[PDB]
């Protein structure tokens, strides 16, 4: 993918909003880019609720490294579009703007697709209760005195 | 055929959007460690999650045709498998 | 199969938004120290909490196919396991 | 995260509202920042109902320390975003404004995600009633004269 | 908290309405502040129905002390926001104004949170009726001739 | 088909939006073409969720090859229309535009037709459960001690 850094995601979001692009004649101040990177980091931290939210492979930059822009986001190829569409939606209010309906629909669809695989992986059935017998059909379990399921 | 209905048929479970139960998936796995079930309510793009009554997969059912035909065939064999009235 | 329905199936409990019962979670744990249940009503962003009738997880049920086929299998074994009319 | 102080949250909220930013040519008076910090403290006190509300790790400043702005909020990475978003919705009426729909939606989503883990932790089932027998299956309890559950 | 007096609450309410603030160039006459303090006292008296209403710890000033403004309100940290939001809503009609939707929503939410703990504390189950037997299982009561519950 | 490259798809999408064409007098800057190609790659990666999404035969370009535009997309003849219609819908917000109703309807229809065959192929019935007997009618299985179905 050509989008390999956090700043690349920021530029993609700004191009989506029409605020700035590599084709326009006026580009935003680098402070605006830093603010957008901060918004992206906050959003990603909010999504990734310390491992109990949306898993994306995003790499959170540290304070020791000076430039937040320039580090690889670490996202997979299938996650970039959703991330930068949601970023455009989130940073639209900064410029007294409002993301168009297509951007909002794409952001919703991308977030759903982002969480689809994790939701599939988290649909796990609980084990048998501790008060449930194994049954006489399980000859191996019954010969070894395992009459009831362990549980937990 | 009826046996095939009993084994190879999805059973009655709720229909959920993945975002409705995001973060509460351990509440629905079948344990009894909670007093209720929690559902997600808000969406950052749509404001609020749409409202739709919970839908459950229908329980497997033996068709009226299958039961009627099983009874009819059993009755037919019962009536026709009578030698005489006795084996005189 | 039916036994698996009794053990591994979530029980009948209410469906709650976390904000509906925020601060009153000790009223729904199963004790009988309160005369009623209290629900949060207002939201600082949406003004008022949306209205939606309380939904409960459906009780586990044995499918009609399972009961019908169990009865049919038991009847079939009863009818076929008759030596002669007597072991003459 | 780069948002490490209460004033950083205030600046993020003001940037969200479009009132002021590090890119604009006119910034708000420091008294406006102090008022926003006071509003943030009041909102955090309201949310954290002396420990019976929303737990976030927010650290309440004391009167002895002169500058309320400058102390770390103590929030986690996942909690920051929601906070300042809500802050925007609470300080928009000061400047005769109204936060856009996206800000309100993000504030609702962030508050819900903030309380999600505490709600999970507070879904505790009450113990058995004092009038409920243990049963003869519990051989250990029955042999030690524990025929009934304690309760409470 | 930096809001420690009745006048601080009045100033916060006026700032929330956009009427006056420490940043504006024209502040209201001190008579307007006195009128707002009177409105706050009336509202607090109405809420606190001689102890049978909303309990907040608010301290009512006496006639002997001349300045009603200047005394600590005595509210908790978590109650200040609700109080001053409701005060802004109540004093908006004086200046031919109308509080915005966010202020009204915050006032409703704050009042609900204010009464939440008192409502929890007041949900007390009535004792057993005077005509209800204790039962033979209660050996201690039955041996002491307490065959019926006292009641009241 | 005359649409054999990624740039051909981008040009078709731009023509569908009325932004640029081989008949107009002003064509977009090549940077706009590169941005559209990046959007197409992101959309294709999102659709093709590492093989668990929509299978189309699209070939993802590598970083070693300099020009992303110029490589054959590898799509089938029946997939080109849906791809470039969805691309036009996705890149419309860049130019402060909104795709007309016909374009959106065609995009929906094309995506449905794209996933139709894969949905047919993925509707596979699960095998018999491990606890289900084969039955005495299956003489071959019963003679070989296969009284129960394997499962999994």
């Amino acid at each position: 993918m050509q989008i390999k850094t956090k700043g690349d995601l920021v530029r993609a979001a700004l191009r989506k909003l029409g605020v700035a692009s590599d084709a326009t004649l006026t580009d935003v101040e680098p402070q605006s880019m830093q603010d957008a990177v901060d918004d992206l980091e906050a959003m990603m931290a909010e999504w990734y609720q310390d491992g109990k939210g949306i898993i994306t492979g995003y790499v959170f930059s540290d304070d020791e490294n000076p430039p937040a822009e320039g580090d690889d986001h670490g996202l997979r190829s299938s996650a970039v579009s959703a991330v930068f569409h949601n970023l455009a939606c989130r940073i639209a209010p900064d410029y007294a703007l409002e993301a168009t309906a297509k951007i909002i629909a794409t952001a919703k669809y991308g977030k759903e697709l982002l969480y689809k695989q994790t939701a599939i992986s988290r649909a796990k059935r609980a084990p048998y209760p501790s008060r449930m017998p194994t049954g006489s059909g399980n000859s191996f379990a019954n010969l070894n005195e395992w009459h009831y399921f362990p549980g937990e | 055929f009826n046996a095939d209905i009993v084994a190879r048929t999805p059973k009655k479970k709720p229909f959920f959007w993945p975002e409705q139960i995001a973060g509460f998936e351990h509440m629905y796995d079948g344990n009894d460690d909670y007093p209720y079930y929690l559902l997600n309510r808000t969406d950052e793009n749509s404001g609020d999650l749409p409202t739709q009554p919970l839908a459950y997969y229908e329980n497997p059912e033996v068709p009226q045709a299958n039961a009627y035909m099983l009874e009819a065939a059993t009755s037919a064999v019962k009536e026709v498998a009578t030698l005489g009235v006795e084996t005189y």
